[PDB]
């Protein structure tokens, strides 16, 4: 059950300065990067181009080719609209894809956010505001959806090819997702009152156990942190136990991962 | 604006003399760009490795530095982050234990 | 969707302040300029996206705009250049693709207004040989005389303008080749069946719309102020 | 330049087909329409191509669009006088007004009349007012004959021009000359190749 993202972040610093930059996600794996700097999308995995053709590709990459310069002068102009109600600078994030269920099931979804704020999304056949939205962008949505050729290409890019080419992405990319890499852990202590900590590191799939123990009792003064990523991409996560000094002796650390296959990590202080 | 939250570990466990990899995690920061740079001993490392930056569900961005180092009995490592949330510099201290 | 554009002609002197306006009752929030020159396609100046608002084109130097109300769009020319001399087109549409333009404006920019010159006008009367020879009676109408080049030439027909039978020069033709700011001739035909020409409660008149100086233009010189001006000319029939 | 149109400029006979072209580099392509303008008037639209591969008609006027291809011909059918105009070819680079208008720089057609029964003559007018002075009609001759401008500096002939009695569906031809300076009409047209045929009353 995969959600695959593209995140689109652009700065409008003044009006004759911006970039975009996107990064592609299936789950949590790297699969597309594209660099203002770049001409082209870049393939982070061998299988990041799906079960597309090199000829489909080529057509797909024209598109959003196509779509980065026409975006960033849209913006430009839809700021003079405006003006002076908002100006420079300026922050657009895009979220879009499609979230993939079993048989043939999937929503798609396109949110955009100005400063930090989810404020429009295209919904059915049109853009659309969101609860909490302010009203002067009316005008941008009702001039954005006066764009039909626009509109046929989003509903189409939304409705078929995103799940269309995650379902290849899913078949060329099955083994880099069902990987099992092993956690391993170590011990350690900070500040008569201690700090007791777990470090769990190198795993993958995300999901894993870790609690702190005496024999056979889970220490219900456990806090678990969050995941943190390593550059290879697997996972780092610390679980912290307080305790009385001179009160370490017999406690362990366990932890349970899909990976080991049944024989868990316990380390003892 | 929102002050970055930073986090320094290391990817193996860490034993003196051995080559290892360093971590800073910085996220929940607004607007995106910053200077992120890891020290040894104050100084700046010279070739420091950087994940594409991305963004969470709630639209705050994030970014993985890291770079390969040794630990010893003596020499700090650390990250420091300068981002207009801020008005001075925030450093954070690579913990060991 | 009517777009109208005021004046709808003019003649301006070199350092003057030219005002070139536009008018559009639709409620459109957006308004466009263009200047149009032989051997190029229309190039946009200025535009805007409502009241109060005015954004540069491609080619804004020497033209500052203005949008008063969502109404009225300005096109102001400071200091007015021979090199401003074209036709000007305005624009306006609301959120969609589509522009209505205007029916444009005529601007000659001259050095010096000295040599401006209202036309004499005549009106000639048809040819007995014409008439009993074709069963056609061919009016001509002769404007000379006159500097600048610009000049409305029209015809009237008991106080209605007629457009069948009438042709006129497409462009005037030079009085004094050799000299340099040599005056105008302009000639026109207006044809009509000799039964039509010989009733005598018809009324034939020739015009001509003149544009030169307007009221605040400085003169000088000992003649009569060429000022934009209506001449004509004017016949009726008869058996 | 984004736009370029071909042929410059063309002539051609009433009643006779013609072919106008249209070549683009825009980026994107929304939309290419044609405007017709009549010299010193205003931009008329004469059709609006949206697709693809799109094809469009309006009476006479008809055209095409091939996106992949960045091209677009006008084709007008069984010409007539009033065809004499500039065609202008824009592309549009938005669907909404977020777009730019990319003009072209024209087309210049000619349409030749068709003159069913030449009668060619030439008249003399009298003024209105000062019946002394005067003018020399040269009048009816069909449309291979030109009309040249005078020997005499003095002597002012202009260029031939046709017009229409819309009612009657009846064109003529015709030049005027005129002089203070000697200068009567059988003189007038000297320098130019006049039919044999041609009426000079008296
Ligand atoms: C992660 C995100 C990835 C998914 C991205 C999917 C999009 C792919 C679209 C492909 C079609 C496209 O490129 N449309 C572009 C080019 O379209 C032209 O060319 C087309 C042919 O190629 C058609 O002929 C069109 O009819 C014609 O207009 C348009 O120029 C389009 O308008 C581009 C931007 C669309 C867009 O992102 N809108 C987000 C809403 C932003 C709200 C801004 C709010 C605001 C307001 C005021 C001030 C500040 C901020
Ligand atoms: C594409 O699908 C939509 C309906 O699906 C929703 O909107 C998509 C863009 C995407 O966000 C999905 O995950 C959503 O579930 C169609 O929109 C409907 O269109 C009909 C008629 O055209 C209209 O009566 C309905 O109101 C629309 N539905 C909604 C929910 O707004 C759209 O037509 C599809 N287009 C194509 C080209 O396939
Ligand atoms: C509408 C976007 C989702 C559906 C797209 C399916 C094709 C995915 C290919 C990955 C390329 C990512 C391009 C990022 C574009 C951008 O946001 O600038
Ligand atoms: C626009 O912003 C950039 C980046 O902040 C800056 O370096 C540049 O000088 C600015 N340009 C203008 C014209 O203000
Ligand atoms: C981003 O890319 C565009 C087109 O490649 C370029 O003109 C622009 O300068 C780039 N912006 C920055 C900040 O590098
Ligand atoms: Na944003
Ligand atoms: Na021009
Ligand atoms: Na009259
Ligand atoms: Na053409
Ligand atoms: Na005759």
């Amino acid at each position: 059950n995969y959600t695959f993202r593209c995140l689109q972040m652009s700065s409008f610093a003044n009006r004759s300065w911006s970039r975009t930059d996107s990064v592609v996600w299936l789950g949590d794996l790297q699969t597309h990067r594209w660099s203002n700097d770049s001409a082209t999308i870049s393939f982070t995995k061998p299988w990041s181009q799906g079960k597309l053709s090199n000829q489909q590709w080529e057509k797909l990459q024209h598109m959003f080719q196509v779509y980065r310069v026409s975006f960033t002068r849209d913006i430009q102009e839809l700021v003079k609209m405006m003006s002076p109600k908002e100006d420079y600078p300026i922050e657009i994030q895009l979220s879009a894809g499609c979230e993939m269920y079993p048989g043939n099931a999937s929503e798609s979804f396109l949110h955009v956010a100005f400063q930090g704020k989810y404020v429009v999304r295209f919904w059915g056949t049109s853009w659309q505001t969101v609860p909490g939205a302010p009203s002067w962008l009316d005008l941008p949505i009702k001039v954005l959806n006066a764009d039909q050729g626009t509109s046929a290409t989003v509903q189409m890019l939304l409705n078929d090819t995103c799940p269309l080419f995650v379902r290849g992405l899913l078949e060329a990319g099955k083994s880099d997702l069902e990987k099992q890499e092993k956690p391993v852990a170590w011990l350690s202590s900070v500040p008569g009152h201690r700090q007791l900590v777990c470090h769990v590191s190198g795993f993958y799939p995300k999901p894993v156990w870790v609690m702190w123990m005496r024999g056979d009792q889970e220490q219900q003064g456990t806090h678990r942190g969050d995941f943190l990523p390593n550059a290879d991409e697997t996972w780092y996560l610390q679980a912290t136990l307080d305790v009385e000094a001179g009160e370490e002796a017999g406690l362990a650390c366990r932890v349970k991962h899909s990976s080991l296959g049944g024989q868990d990590i316990i380390l003892y202080w | 604006q929102k002050t970055p939250q930073i986090q320094v570990y290391s990817r193996h466990p860490p034993e003196n003399g051995k080559p290892n990899i360093l971590n800073c995690y910085v996220t929940q920061f607004h607007p995106p760009h910053i200077e992120i740079q890891m020290l040894k001993n104050g100084k700046k490392i010279p070739k420091v490795e950087m994940s594409d930056m991305s963004f969470s569900k709630d639209w705050s961005f994030y970014i993985l530095a890291h770079t390969e180092f040794t630990p010893t009995e003596t020499d700090t490592y650390a990250c420091r982050v300068k981002h207009a949330s801020m008005a001075e510099p925030k450093t954070v201290y690579w913990d060991r234990d | 969707a009517a777009v109208t554009q005021s004046p709808r002609n003019k003649v301006a002197v070199t350092g003057g302040k030219v005002t070139l306006s536009c008018n559009q009752t639709n409620n459109h929030n957006n308004m466009y300029w263009y200047r149009q020159d032989t051997g190029h396609g229309l190039r946009l100046i200025h535009y805007s996206y409502g009241a109060g608002s005015t954004e540069k084109g491609d080619i804004p130097d020497g033209y500052k705009a203005s949008r008063p109300s969502q109404e009225n769009f300005s096109l102001i020319l400071e200091l007015a250049t021979p090199s401003q001399t074209s036709v000007y087109f305005c624009a306006s549409g609301d959120e969609g693709y589509t522009q209505y333009f205007g029916p444009g404006t005529r601007l000659l920019v001259l050095e010096d207004l000295r040599n401006v010159t209202p036309p004499k006008v005549s009106l000639f009367e048809p040819s007995k040989a014409e008439i009993s020879h074709t069963q056609k009676a061919t009016l001509v109408c002769l404007a000379t005389g006159f500097y600048p080049d610009h000049v409305e030439l029209s015809w009237w027909v008991n106080g209605k303008e007629v457009h069948s039978g009438v042709c006129t020069d497409p462009q005037p033709l030079k009085e004094q080749p050799a000299l340099n700011d040599s005056r105008y001739s302009l000639s026109s035909r207006l044809r009509v069946s000799a039964t039509f020409w010989q009733n005598p409660r018809n009324h034939f008149r020739c015009q001509v719309q003149f544009y030169g100086l307007s009221e605040n233009d400085e003169w000088t010189q000992d003649r009569a102020k060429p000022v934009t001006q209506i001449v004509s000319a004017e016949a009726w029939g008869r058996a | 330049t984004q736009v370029e149109q071909s042929p410059q400029s063309l002539v051609v006979r009433q009643g006779e087909n013609c072919v106008l072209q249209c070549n683009y580099s825009v980026t994107p392509d929304n939309h290419l329409r044609w405007f017709k303008q009549d010299t010193g008037k205003g931009l008329v639209s004469l059709t609006v191509l949206v697709d693809q591969k799109d094809k469009t008609s309006n009476g006479r006027y008809s055209a095409t669009l091939d996106k992949d291809a960045k091209h677009s011909t006008l084709h007008i059918t069984a010409t007539l006088l009033d065809d004499t105009a500039t065609y202008i070819c824009v592309v549009g680079d938005r669907g909404s007004a977020l777009g730019r208008l990319h003009f072209g720089a024209g087309t210049q057609l000619i349409v030749i009349p068709d003159i069913q029964n030449p009668d060619p003559a030439v008249y003399q007018l009298r003024d209105s007012k000062s019946s002394d002075k005067s003018v020399c009609l040269f009048t009816d001759f069909d449309s291979q004959t030109n009309v040249s401008q005078s020997k005499d500096s003095d002597v002012y002939i202009t260029d031939k021009c046709v017009l229409d009695m819309r009612s009657m569906d009846f064109k003529s031809n015709s030049a005027v000359a005129w002089s203070n300076k000697d200068f009567a009409c059988a003189n007038a047209f000297n320098n130019s190749i006049i039919p044999e045929d041609t009426f000079f009353p008296s």
